[PDB]
């Protein structure tokens, strides 16, 4: 029950902090040089993976001995509530990043005629807001129902009625929203560049989509359908074991990503590592 | 016929190489051997100046030692006080593409130019507010290259028309033209003692030109391509040249003939605007491997490498006291190195 | 260059009046501006300074809160507004330009000045001699003295040496006591040390007497000096 | 031709200019490029650092 | 903490100053697209430069199209080393290179031979190694009336197809695509052009934007 968790997390904590602690230097030093929007929402989307990769030691470390806190009750809120904020964070950032790539070609000439350094900024401000809102609204209410307790597990009857119904809602409007933002712009990039091009710009753009895609299904397609699942079921799931772990994942497979994903990266990444 | 000049040319050049070979019994490095070694240069920067957007091309401090101009290819000179990292004066120019950058003697004048064909004399001690042209300079055919400042009346310049010429700012007529080159001639350091003047061409040629006389007096050919960066070492009897390949050559004026090569194995790009100090035991060699370099110009060995700098150094200028070194390369970046 | 103000008058106590300096021949745009008034018997006296851009806006003490300034650089001139007068503020008010940069000239250039009448930790800068009698061609030395040391911890003193001839607006001949003015005559020279200054004349000629006056420019805030008369 | 001799005739003439020129041993203008070197090695910042307290930065 | 010396809280003000034009410079000169100009002799630079203009350094052209400033720099006013300061050229939006369509029988080895390897040096260049290139056959009413008289033969050796226009184009552009060895980070823009139609400069906007497009696809992530 615990091996299989804490097997992969300690992989994948340790293979993924060196991996954004070393992208953290090419994007502040991206910002550096020249600012652009898509820049600053990408690292936005990076001191996030790393504020969840170094919290995540706090939680790790527990052996999970009856899936219970030895630490005091005052400690778990702020792993939880840091953590859930975070995955959610993505998906944000994500159709942010995708909306701003969708002008870059579908208008050229009004990305480059004027910049949007201050609307990417108070733009990322409100989705950390938003999740922060939305996470917080979760845990404000778990904190008491009236080695002591548990959180994150099997409640009481009272609150049960409370979270089902704004969890859902969380879930969707964090979840479906984005996909379908995430997806229309994506749709229309790949349609609008097939337009009297070359043959290499369709492969480099829509296998990567694709791939891209599918990494988002495969990271938060069980841990929704789950999400949803126990709203018709109206217990808490016990798959909440492994939507986790593909969680997790998300917040490491980005490097990989991140480097072959544009040539300039590649070619600062060469040269500036000493 | 051209016959017999041309084998008459040819008999004298061997005389020359003969006479050259003669007075060579002895090298600077066998001489230096017996001195001590300069030992490891720590020098670091101590600056941002971060203003440009642009390749620099930033040097030629002025007497003053704190001042500099700063010429890139926005179509801006830019004016930077060292000290304070502060902008004096922006002004703006009539063409973008321009690689000069002169402060004059007196500080009052800076010149311009680069491939638009045209040398501007910007004056800085103007009753008004802004920086205006005062002298506009017209009759090469080539792109510009160095702008020297002989005093506040003469400018000595080289283009890529294989000539040098020296214009008067009172009146934009030419006064001396040098036609002795079969190449773009550029790094036409203006001496120690303003009396003389030297010129690297394209064809691994640098030739002294008097400045009254208005004829070359000595040639030297050490190099095996084009040249782009001279100094002139301000004890006065000798000049540092620079080329394409990672070698410099610094050769004596009155022995007229190369003293010795400074390379590296580990070394393999171009070499631009190579400067001395104000003793010589330094030469700082920019370098296209986006890093500069120290050599001790006494016995041979390297004594610094300076790696603050993103894209490749363009320009390299020291302060006549010699109290910090200005570096720009094409990151529109500039950074002042001083000593530990 | 030139520079020429209008909007004197005699106007009663507690009224609203506002003085133009218009600027014709240099860049009003990249030139701070200052206004400084002199008394009809006493010395000269600050009054205010607009730095280009309308960045930084100072007054004098007598004046802060109750006078106002600005400008516009499309039409190349200086407003400054003055409400709730008193008898105290009958004055000669000069328009002047500065600027701001490495081995610059402040205060170079001077207005025309416009007579306006009413009817009814700072640093001193005095002056020890009031009046001395003068001759063609001797040389006379002008002692100047300071509350604070003006050598800051830049190398640099910032004294300013200006002259008013009888009927003529004030022109600078030294700044920071280390560089001569353009256009002055190179007779007129200036050392000393922190609280100690001095002013020497050699080889003095005809058409140069009147009031000299000294500056300080540590902190704003500028105080002039007594002025010396000359005849 | 009529024009390449004028160049032949100018290249030779400039070399009949440079080749009486009185020069001297290459060990001797070394010797005197020493001297001038560490005459003034004392006063190079280049060379002996100066102290941070006196150093203009 | 040192009060700044008063008279230096102005010159840092100004300092301020300067850089706030240095920036709206740098911004302006940001959203304006530059474009190279280059030929091998006449090669029908001064009739493009003419017509598209309102539709001994360099002409430059500032001319405007759908909102768009499009800066034109023809460095053919210049006899010397070209390697010395074609760095400066680097980084540009687009390289226009033009070549006469009429060149296959006139000598001073025939002008298109001499212009091929002109436009390898060009394509090939360290410096343009990421830059688009815009490649145009001036001279095509001329090709029709010359062709019919002059073979192709004494050009291309192993040219074998129909003495026909639609061919012989097609074929010169073809070996004119095939002296790029970096297709895989370029791509050439081939038009022809004529006094009659005039989208010479539509399709000039068209590679713009599509350079554009590119450029922003690399600062935008995706390619
Ligand atoms: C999962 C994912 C992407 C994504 O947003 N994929 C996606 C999400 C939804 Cl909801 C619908 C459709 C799609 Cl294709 C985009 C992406 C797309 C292409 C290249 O990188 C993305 C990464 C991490 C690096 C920065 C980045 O930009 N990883």
């Amino acid at each position: 029950n615990h091996w299989l968790v804490f097997s992969v997390y300690l992989f994948t904590f340790l293979v993924g902090l060196p991996l954004n602690l070393l992208a953290l230097v090419i994007f502040v030093g991206k910002l550096r040089r020249r600012p652009v929007a898509v820049d600053v929402l990408l690292l936005n989307l990076t001191l996030s993976d790393l504020l969840l990769l170094l919290f995540l030691p706090f939680r790790m470390v527990e052996a999970a001995s009856g899936m219970h806190w030895p630490l005091p009750f005052i400690l778990c809120p702020l792993s939880g509530f840091l953590f859930f904020t975070t995955i959610y964070l993505t998906a944000l950032f994500l159709a942010a990043v995708s909306i701003e790539r969708f002008l870059s070609v579908a208008y050229p000439l009004w990305y480059k005629t004027r910049p949007r350094l201050g609307q990417a900024g108070l733009v990322s401000v409100a989705c950390w807001l938003l999740a922060s809102a939305h996470c917080s609204v979760v845990y404000v209410i778990e904190f008491s129902g009236d080695t002591n307790g548990t959180c994150y597990l099997e409640f009481r009857e009272d609150q049960l009625a409370i979270l089902l119904p704004v969890r859902l809602e969380m879930a969707v409007v964090l979840f479906g929203v984005p996909l379908l933002i995430t997806s229309y712009c994506y749709s229309r990039l790949v349609w609008i560049l097939g337009r009297g091009a070359s043959h290499r710009r369709r492969r480099r753009v829509a296998g990567l989509v694709a791939a891209t895609l599918l990494n988002f299904l495969v990271c938060f397609g069980p841990y929704n359908v789950s999400h949803v699942v126990g709203y018709i079921q109206g217990e808490s799931p016990v798959w909440r074991s492994y939507v986790l772990l593909l969680s997790t994942l998300n917040s490491c497979v980005d490097p990989l990503v991140y480097y072959f994903s544009s040539s300039g990266f590649q070619a600062d990444f060469h040269e500036l590592l000493r | 016929e051209l016959d017999q000049l041309r084998q008459e040319a040819e008999q004298l050049k061997n005389q020359i190489r003969d006479a050259r070979k003669a007075c060579a019994d002895a090298t600077l490095s066998q001489i230096t051997n017996n001195i001590d070694p300069v030992g490891r240069i720590q020098m670091r920067t101590r600056r941002t100046l971060r203003g440009h957007l642009a390749k620099i091309y930033a040097m030629h401090w002025g007497t003053d030692s704190r001042l500099l101009v700063s010429a890139s290819q926005d179509g801006k000179l830019i004016i930077w006080d060292s000290y304070t990292t502060n902008k004096v004066h922006a002004i703006p120019l009539r063409s973008s593409w321009v690689m000069t950058c002169a402060y004059a003697p007196s500080g009052n004048y800076v010149a311009c130019g680069g491939l638009d064909n045209i040398c501007s004399i910007y004056n800085l001690k103007t009753r008004e507010g802004n920086v205006r042209v005062s002298r506009e300079l017209a009759g090469h055919t080539g792109y510009l290259s160095c702008c020297r400042f002989l005093d506040d009346n003469q400018i000595v310049t080289s283009s890529g028309d294989t000539t040098c010429a020296l214009w008067d700012i009172e009146t934009g007529q030419q006064t001396t033209t040098f036609t002795g080159h079969t190449g773009d001639v550029m790094s036409l350091s203006l001496a120690p003692d303003t009396r003389l003047f030297v010129s690297g061409a394209c064809d691994a040629s640098a030739k002294l030109w008097d400045v009254r006389e208005g004829m070359c007096r000595q040639t030297f050919t050490g190099h095996e391509s084009d040249i782009n960066a001279i100094c002139f070492f301000p004890n006065g009897n000798a000049f540092a040249t620079g080329s394409d390949d990672a070698t410099c050559r610094l050769f004596d004026l009155r022995a007229d003939q190369e003293l010795m090569t400074y390379s590296h194995d580990n070394i393999i790009c171009g070499i631009t605007s190579v400067s001395f100090s104000k003793s010589g035991r330094l030469l700082l060699a920019g370098y296209d491997d986006f890093n500069c370099n120290v050599w001790d110009a006494l016995k041979a060995d390297r004594a610094g490498v300076l790696a603050g700098h993103d894209n490749r150094v363009s320009c390299l200028g020291v302060t006549d006291d010699g109290m910090a070194v200005a570096t720009g390369s094409w990151d529109s970046f500039l950074k002042i190195w001083n000593g530990s | 260059v030139q520079l020429v103000e209008s909007g004197g008058g005699l106007v009663q106590p507690g009224g609203s009046r506002k003085l133009s300096c218009s600027a014709s021949g240099f860049a009003f745009s990249s030139f701070g501006m200052h206004w400084v008034r002199q008394a009809p018997e006493k010395g000269l006296e600050w009054v205010a300074y607009i730095s280009s851009g309308s960045g930084t806006i100072y007054y004098a003490d007598t004046v802060k809160g109750r006078f106002t300034i600005s400008r516009d650089d499309p039409k190349n001139t200086l407003f400054l507004q003055m409400t709730s007068l008193r008898s105290e503020d009958t004055a000669m008010y000069y328009c002047v330009r500065s600027i701001y940069y490495y081995g610059s000239s402040p205060f170079d250039f001077w207005g025309q000045g416009t007579t306006l009448t009413v009817s009814s930790s700072d640093i001193v800068m005095t002056q020890a001699t009031s009046s001395v009698p003068v001759t063609p061609g001797e040389s006379v030395s002008i002692s100047c003295r300071s509350s604070k040391s003006l050598l800051h911890s830049n190398g640099n003193t910032y004294l300013y040496w200006f002259l008013q001839r009888p009927g003529q607006s004030p022109q600078l001949l030294i700044y920071r006591m280390s560089n001569l003015a353009s256009g002055v005559p190179d007779r007129f020279s200036g050392s000393g040390s922190g609280t100690a200054f001095t002013l020497t004349i050699s080889r003095l000629e005809a058409e140069d007497v009147g009031v000299y006056y000294c500056m300080q420019h540590l902190e704003y805030p500028l105080t002039f000096g007594a002025g010396t008369k000359l005849e | 031709n009529t024009a390449s001799i004028a160049q032949a005739r100018k290249l030779v003439e400039q070399l009949k200019m440079e080749a009486n020129i009185d020069r001297i041993k290459v060990s001797k203008a070394a010797a005197d490029l020493m001297a001038y070197c560490e005459a003034h090695a004392k006063e190079d910042p280049l060379l002996t650092p100066v102290p941070a307290s006196e150093n203009p930065f | 903490g040192c009060t700044l010396s008063a008279e230096d809280k102005a010159a840092v003000e100004r300092s301020k100053m300067i850089d706030r034009n240095l920036r709206e410079d740098g911004e302006k000169a940001a959203r304006e697209v530059k474009l190279l100009l280059l030929g091998a002799g006449e090669s029908g630079k001064s009739t493009i430069v003419k017509q598209m203009k309102i539709i001994t350094g360099i002409v430059e052209t500032h001319f405007t199209f759908k909102d768009l400033h499009f800066k034109m720099f023809d460095v053919g006013g210049q006899r010397s080393e070209r390697k010395k300061w074609i760095h400066c050229f680097e980084g540009v939006t687009a390289i226009i290179f033009c070549v006469a369509l009429s060149d296959y029988d006139l000598v001073l080895m025939n002008r298109m031979h001499e212009s091929m390897k002109l436009f390898d040096s060009i394509c090939n260049n360290k410096w343009f190694t990421d830059t688009s290139i815009i490649l145009f056959l001036n001279k095509k009413d001329l090709f029709e009336e010359k062709i019919k008289k002059s073979p192709l033969t004494i050009c291309y050796p192993e040219y074998a197809g129909s003495n026909t226009y639609e061919e012989a184009a097609a074929y010169i552009q073809c070996q004119f695509e095939d002296l790029n060895k970096r297709k895989d980070t370029k791509e050439i823009y081939t038009h022809f052009t004529c006094a009659t139609d005039t989208k010479n400069v539509q399709f000039v906007f068209d590679a713009v934007t599509d350079v554009i497009i590119k450029n922003n696809l690399k600062d935008c992530g995706l390619f």
